[PDB]
């Protein structure tokens, strides 16, 4: 995977 | 309130939109967003 | 928030929706944010391997990061159902005020701004999922009026 596609996922992901 | 739109060209208006974009790019005035939000 | 690298020309559709984000990075930073998601997300479909654009996403990201962070207790941040009312309820009022000045026939520099503002917020709620019917409209509407409008003032035609 890539690290900015990871940030951009975990900064979107609803908790 | 209807809001129809009529036909238009619209790699035109596409380059309209950018060239307006610019113009507000180039002004410091963003006064207009605060007269919006305080309109009644 | 640190500044972002010179745009890459790949990336000139969204230009002007990160200065929104600029315009309201004191007046409402949840809609800075927003706006700032919607460019790196767009960015990220358009180019995210050539080297200038993965340098200028890389830095977009850390300012997305800076900004969740400070904003971390903000229910529209932390859900972005709230986050996207709060776009639509402010991207409604500043179309609605561009749309009465235009009926009273007052046209000028300030109601021109709003409806193209008004047009990229609501390219910006996209980020959330598919506009609704009256998104859909008024932000046709908006781009019409907005340039129809500076076209003729700048010709010294009548609205």
């Amino acid at each position: 995977q890539d690290e900015l596609s990871q940030r951009l996922a975990r900064l979107r992901d609803q908790v | 309130r209807s809001y129809g739109t009529p036909e238009l060209d619209e790699d035109d208006l596409e380059a309209e939109l950018d060239a307006l974009g610019d113009e507000l790019l180039a002004d410091e005035d963003s006064s207009y967003l605060d007269e919006a939000a305080s309109a009644p | 928030l640190a500044p972002l690298p010179p745009l890459p020309a790949q990336f000139k559709s969204i230009q002007h929706h990160l200065r929104t984000a600029q315009e309201h990075d004191k007046r409402d930073p949840v809609v800075a944010y927003y706006c700032r998601l919607y460019a790196m997300q767009t960015g990220m479909k358009i180019d995210s391997k050539t080297p200038e654009c993965r340098k200028f996403l890389s830095k977009l990201m850390d300012q997305l990061e800076a900004l969740k962070k400070q904003l971390g207790d903000n229910e529209a941040i932390t859900q972005e159902i709230v986050g996207c009312a709060h776009l639509e309820n402010y991207a409604l009022k500043m179309f609605l005020y561009a749309d009465n000045e235009d009926r009273a026939g007052r046209f000028h520099k300030n109601m021109i701004k709003s409806f193209y503002t008004a047009s990229l917020l609501i390219d910006v709620i996209t980020v959330f999922g598919e506009l609704t019917d009256e998104n859909v409209k008024h932000r046709k509407y908006a781009r019409w009026k907005a340039t129809y409008i500076h076209n003729c003032l700048k010709n010294g035609e009548t609205p």
